[PDB]
RNA sequence: UUCCGUUAACGAACGAGACCUCAGCCUGCUAACUAGCUAUGCGGAGCCAUCCCUCCGCAGCUAGCUUCUUAGAGGGACUAUG
């Protein structure tokens, strides 16, 4: 049983978001950054909370991932999804409809409206 | 023409970290590795092609074992056999390669060391150091100079160095080290001043490299962006771009070339032509999780061979074609 | 009741874990005549005998001695890699 406690993950998460950069996927060199970024009571501990950060950087470096909040992702998911086509796909030039629909435009007195024709 | 393939040697259980080479003592190679050993191989040159051209460039020599920890670095005497090496314990070993023996052991960097480099004369040494700090040491392994502190104390990065190397011009010796802080300084063995301040990357730094001819600086590192600087007083002449993470830097000893590690390939530019010319590429391509990078690079003396160490204690060497 | 996650709950407190002791690795560091190993000298005993060779004794300003012993500082493992 290596279930990683709470204490180890949430530390791993919070270190992921403060330094993204400065981490790497090597676990040893990340043993190292971790020894000189926070302060714990054990090399036991900074070596569990190293090798949690190591694989959680390996599948961020995949893909997406939950709660840590990458400023380099936040915003390039950001940049692109304020993202606009040439025109709006949405147009009123070739709307057909069906019986009812024209029966209820012509209730509203919209009768002739450009660009509504039957199926 | 271009470079080609020979073979590959296996002598190093995991990633090899540096190759060093000799000028005068020529078939003798020295590689550093993340096992505290660091061996040497003797070359007969050989490729049995008897057994499906089997596989092996060299024979293994001799391991100098003796450091509590990875082997970061190693270099080799300009003059004669030793070697110098440093290591994650902090010291810095002087070996003999005639005997596989230590001979001196310079004590007092507080803290892991990353790089070692020899000098002309081989009296000046430099030792760059996760302490944030760089030390000159003499031959004898005694102290003499320590740059390094804070701003208060001094010019000294904040971060860690991460590689330092000489300017091989005889009238102007100085040192370029490279910085987790994002930033390359130069210095002089004159009075342990700084020149300039290259502040160049925007990630951390990796590699710094100097011209044969000591005349440009080329560093790499994190961002993947390569950028080439001027030596006679810090100017940047041009980026260049290889995508991936940077680790090695080399120029060919006599051939106007820039060799570089970027943890897919192999990437040889030009500079001749400011435009990549070659790509190198790990001969087995089996489907297992990212693939070995390449960690360290180095030439021969005669600019006919390259070597290249990669992160499974793999060293695959390259020659050229004529 | 470790965690992921689900979710009229959200945020926390103890217990578990962490932690401390001992044992396991270190020809790397610090050393050690109240621990020793090595070499050299003298002493004995064998012997192709004169030296060499082997086995013990003994004494030191022998050690670019600390492998073995002791005990400190650290390192090492994190399921790290496939």
């Amino acid at each position: 049983g290596r279930v990683r406690t709470k204490t180890v993950k949430k530390t791993s998460r919070q270190v992921i978001e403060k330094y993204y950069s400065r981490m790497t996927l090597d676990f040893h060199t990340n043993k190292k950054v971790l020894e000189e970024v926070s302060i714990l009571q054990s090399k036991r501990l900074r070596n569990k909370v190293a090798g949690f950060t190591t694989h959680l950087m390996r599948r961020i470096q995949r893909g997406p991932v939950r709660g840590i909040s990458l400023k380099l992702q936040e915003e390039e998911r950001e940049r692109r999804m304020d993202f606009v086509p040439e025109k709006s796909a949405l147009e009123v030039d070739e709307i057909r409809v069906d019986k009812e629909t024209m029966d209820m435009l012509a209730f509203l007195g919209m009768a002739d409206l450009p660009g509504v024709e039957r199926a | 023409e271009s470079l080609v393939y020979a073979g590959v040697m296996r002598g190093h259980n995991d990633v090899v970290t540096a190759i060093a080479t000799p000028i005068d003592n020529s078939p003798f190679i020295v590689s550093s590795s993340r096992d505290k050993s660091l061996l040497v191989w003797d070359l007969t040159n050989p490729i049995q092609a008897t057994q499906d051209s089997s596989s092996e460039y060299g024979v293994p020599f001799r391991r100098l074992t003796g450091h509590g920890h990875f082997v970061q670095d190693v270099v080799l005497s300009s003059d004669g056999q030793f070697a110098l090496s440093g290591s994650w314990d902090g010291e810095l070993r002087l070996w003999d390669l005639s005997t596989g023996v230590t001979t001196r052991r310079f004590v007092g960097h507080e803290k892991d060391v990353l790089s070692v480099a020899f000098s002309i004369d081989n009296r000046q040494i430099v030792s760059a150091s996760r302490d944030r700090t760089i030390k000159l040491w003499n031959t004898l392994g005694e102290c003499k100079y320590t740059i390094g502190g804070d701003l208060g104390g001094g010019e000294g990065h904040t971060g860690w160095v991460s590689c330092v190397r000489f300017s091989p011009n005889n009238f102007a010796p100085t040192i370029v080290s490279g910085s987790w802080d994002r930033s390359v300084k130069v210095w002089n063995l004159t009075n342990c001043k700084l020149r300039c301040t290259l502040d160049g990357h925007g990630g951390y730094v990796s590699a710094v490299a100097v011209s044969p001819d000591g005349s440009l600086c080329a560093s790499g590192g994190k961002d993947g962006v390569t950028l080439l600087w001027d030596l006679t007083e810090g100017k940047r002449l041009y980026s260049l771009d290889a995508g991936s993470i940077i680790n090695s830097l080399c120029f060919s000893p006599n051939r106007y070339w820039l060799c570089a590690a970027t943890q897919d390939s192999i990437k040889i530019w030009d500079l001749e032509s400011k435009h990549i010319v070659q790509d190198l590429r790990p001969e087995v391509p089996v489907s297992t999780k990212q693939m070995l990078y390449c960690t360290c690079l180095s030439w021969s003396a005669d600019g006919s061979t390259l070597y290249a160490g990669y992160t499974d204690g793999t060293i695959r060497i390259y020659k050229i074609s004529g």
